[PDB]
């Protein structure tokens, strides 16, 4: 297969301004949204119809609970980092947890801990430690270090546990996340234009090369975009020499296939 | 302090309700009902993972609960049934999802149910003193004492010396003695020994007492039965050194 | 540190006059989530305009993709109007082709 | 799954070593658990394994193997108070707990200078039993049940005067029945050849 990944997201505001809640927890396999909860549902309910239909409701109520559970404890860690940073008003903080399973049979793992968008704690599974970014991050890391089993159970779930958990959702949604949609290609003219779209895994490579070398460096690169029915779209741009002769071609690449348009 | 339970004994008519109490000062988040019985490991009837949310166990029927704040959890029998005859355990932790954390857990509480309080009875407690024999032998002396007749096995047995509990030298059986094994209503019986140095033995002004506190019914259990109510009671048998 | 939304107009297919399509509007990299998105046909709000859930980046940034379906013409031009904690006026994006 | 298993009962001598085994099927692994539960007691946390390898707590050591699905508690130099359940609990993929049905140990008492006997106990006014008490025996006799059932008799128990560092075993017998003596009180069981009979 590819290079897959599993990657669950938690976030937390303090002062939620109007209708906006206070406690998030979104679940992704790839680029699709799988499981879903805020805290005004309280519940975690499918976001994927092959979600919804593998899962028996015992899974549904099981981590409905837990979910209310972390709405509290997230709550409560706000409350200790605005106090230890001094911060006023609104403040966020979030997590991210997961695994990625690699073409060549490798993986991944990786948990983070962040404060208003910014790094604040970083989960080394490899050498079972916490890296801080500054000092109020440094009080909660020498905590969390001194319960070692704590630490050894993160690097057990990261390696063995998500990793089954991913591979047991990429069958689910095989369908889907294992499928290919090979990308159109085509030429435009203002600089070329290469032109990408109708492909997936979104995963593209787009580059320009002059008489067979590539342009190192001046492409201009437009961002992998969702075109919202399941495929992507992107672009890339070099702008044109009118001095000199040059056989200019753009070469894309998407899942192992590679492809050229010369000019 | 810990984690708080009570009560510690509790016996039933069918089908009465009842109520058990759970109090943690650990601040823990997560709080658990489990109940024991013997043969299987422990079943899980209801939980609570924080503060204002609970969830159905492995053995939800014929009970209900209610996280009443972040320090109480109380499990509630609507209506009593001879199956539902266990040892129940509170317990609580600080995270019941991930994590490495453990399980801090309660006193424990026996509840035994009945069909009727007619076959409830105390122990009838008896002290047997040293043999001169084992007393020339080994110059230790062995006091014995017996209780016999009680229903159920909601009994704590000890030993008073002068006046205070002793706990060296004292060996209590581990598990009662079903004195009809064949009977399901079989009574039981429990053996204690208080050994002593012959020394101590044959001073006279040495007082020695088994005491053997019993559970049964309280002042609003109804009792028809032509003998005396088996109350919550204390039954002792003593003796005094011999010359 | 607030980051400031990127604000992306697109159409899901090639776009041509007299075909039906679907104009995106793809907001991304922005902190915090406080967010409004609306698409507007040449001035004016369109109101039957979809969009999917907020999503969530790796470097903790968001995102969002707003959509409607439509018929592009040579008379009309579309915008795309988006407001954010680091916006003091609402920002507007029109489409280009 | 879902499935622990645990031996029903285990016994070792004072002073030796035992290892208490848990073996688990389970939906996903979270860790495993330890616990010790005395008779008539609460279970307390004893050790927690999540990743392979063997951790040491003291008198106590906890190994754990997630690839064969097993684990096991090490107990050396055994002591009497040692004698408890030891229960084991695995966390699964959701992470619920499962509970083995525990492991009971039972300690046998390292009994230097045996003096096996069945003493005659002084009758009480206040009951009609006589009592027989067999006691100072090694620990490799056991006793057994009465044949009869008028006559009532305990297993074997420890008991440690802590003040003489002394432990002896000891069971009770005991009835009403006029025809009953020491003499005859354990011999539905297997009492040592030695056993000193006072008249
Ligand atoms: O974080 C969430 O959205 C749900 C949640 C709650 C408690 C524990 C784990 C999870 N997420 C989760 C789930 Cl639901 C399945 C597989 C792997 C993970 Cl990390
Ligand atoms: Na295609
Ligand atoms: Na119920």
């Amino acid at each position: 297969m590819r290079t897959h990944s599993l990657r669950y997201f938690r976030l937390g505001v303090s002062d939620p301004i109007h209708g906006v809640p206070e406690f998030i927890s979104v679940g992704y396999v790839d680029s699709h949204p799988i499981t879903t909860y805020d805290s005004v549902t309280r519940q975690k309910e499918p976001r994927a119809p092959w979600m919804a239909e593998n899962l028996a409701p015992d899974h549904w109520e099981r981590y409905t609970q837990l979910l209310r559970g972390w709405q509290q404890m997230f709550k409560v860690e706000l409350k200790r980092l605005q106090r230890h940073y001094n911060h006023s008003g609104s403040h966020t903080y979030q997590r991210m947890i997961g695994c990625e399973l690699l073409e060549d049979g490798s993986t991944t793992g990786f948990l983070q801990y962040a404060y208003d968008g910014q790094d604040f704690l970083i989960f080394n599974k490899d050498t079972l430690s916490w890296l801080a970014v500054d000092n109020v991050a440094h009080t909660i890391k020498q905590a969390w270090e001194a319960n070692q089993h704590e630490l050894l159970y993160q690097k057990n779930w990261l390696e063995e546990e998500c990793i089954a958990w991913l591979k047991r959702f990429l069958e689910y949604g095989k369908d889907t996340l294992q499928r290919t949609e090979p990308p159109l290609v085509r030429v435009n003219r203002k600089a070329l234009f290469c032109k990408a779209h109708g492909f997936y895994p979104p995963e593209i490579y787009m580059t320009w090369m002059k008489n067979g070398e590539e342009i190192v460096q001046e492409i201009d690169y437009g961002d992998i975009l969702p075109s919202g029915d399941g495929t992507y779209q992107a672009w890339a741009s070099i702008e044109l020499d009118p001095q000199s002769s040059n056989l200019y071609s753009c070469h894309v690449e998407h899942s192992g296939v590679h492809m050229v348009l010369q000019v | 302090a810990g984690v708080t339970q009570t009560p510690k004994f509790q016996v039933l008519k069918t089908g009465q309700s009842m109520t058990l109490q759970c109090a943690q000062d650990m601040n823990h988040n997560s709080m658990y009902w489990y109940r024991q019985d013997p043969g299987m490991g422990l079943r899980l009837i209801y939980y609570s993972a924080s503060e204002g949310t609970t969830d159905k166990g492995e053995v939800p029927n014929g009970y209900n609960v209610s996280r009443l704040n972040k320090r109480e959890f109380s499990l509630r029998l609507e209506s009593a049934a001879p199956s539902q005859t266990s040892v129940y355990f509170c317990a609580s932790s600080v995270w019941t999802g991930e994590g490495s954390g453990e399980l801090f857990f309660g006193e424990g509480s026996r509840l035994t149910v009945l069909e009727d309080l007619k076959n409830v009875f105390p122990p009838e407690v008896a002290v047997f003193e040293p043999s001169e024999a084992e007393i020339s032998h080994t110059q230790k002396a062995t006091l014995v004492c017996l209780a016999t007749g009680f229903y159920p096995d909601h009994v704590e047995l000890s030993w008073w010396v002068n006046g205070k509990e002793v706990h060296s030298g004292v060996c209590t059986d581990p598990q009662p003695l079903k004195e009809q094994p064949a009977l399901n209503d079989s009574r039981y019986a429990l053996s204690s020994r208080l050994r002593v140095s012959a020394t101590f033995w044959q001073n006279p002004r040495n007082h020695f007492r088994c005491q053997v506190q019993f559970y049964g019914l309280s002042e609003n259990d109804e009792w028809t039965q032509d003998r005396a109510k088996p109350v919550t009671q204390i039954v002792s048998a003593e003796a005094w050194g011999r010359a | 540190i607030q980051r400031t939304p990127k604000i992306q107009v697109y159409s899901r297919h090639p776009a041509e006059n007299g075909k039906s399509n679907f104009l995106n509007c793809y907001v991304s990299g922005f902190h915090p989530s406080d967010i409004e998105v609306d698409l507007l046909k040449n001035g004016e709000r369109i109101e039957k305009v979809e969009h999917s859930d907020l999503s969530f980046s790796k470097d903790w940034s968001f995102y969002l993709l707003y959509y409607t379906e439509f018929t592009p013409t040579e008379k009309d031009e579309y915008a795309c109007r988006v407001n954010h904690v680091t916006l003091s006026q609402p920002k507007i994006v029109k489409w280009d082709r | 799954g879902q499935n622990i298993d645990q031996p029903t009962e285990m016994t070792a001598t004072e002073g030796a070593i035992v290892q208490i085994n848990c073996t688990y099927q389970t939906s996903g692994f979270n860790g495993l658990f330890w616990y010790q539960q005395h008779a008539g007691e609460a279970p307390t946390f004893l050790s927690y394994n999540v990743l392979d390898g063997l951790e040491e707590k003291g008198r106590f050591s906890s190994f754990l193997s997630r690839s064969k699905g097993y684990s096991y508690l090490l107990l050396k130099e055994l002591q009497m108070k040692d004698s408890a359940s030891y229960l084991c609990a695995v966390k699964d993929s959701n992470y619920q707990l499962i509970w083995g049905a525990g492991t009971k140990l039972i300690i046998k008492p390292d009994i230097q200078n045996p003096d096996p006997a069945v003493y005659q106990l002084r009758d009480s006014k206040s009951s009609d039993k006589s009592v027989c008490l067999f006691t100072d025996f090694d620990s490799q006799t056991n006793v057994s049940q009465s044949k009869d059932s008028d006559v009532y008799i305990t297993d074997k128990c420890v008991l440690d005067m802590r003040s003489m560092d002394f432990k002896s075993n000891s069971a009770v017998a005991w009835s009403n029945k006029s025809d009953f003596a020491c003499a005859n009180a354990f011999n539905n069981s297997i009492i040592p050849e030695d056993t000193f009979f006072p008249s």
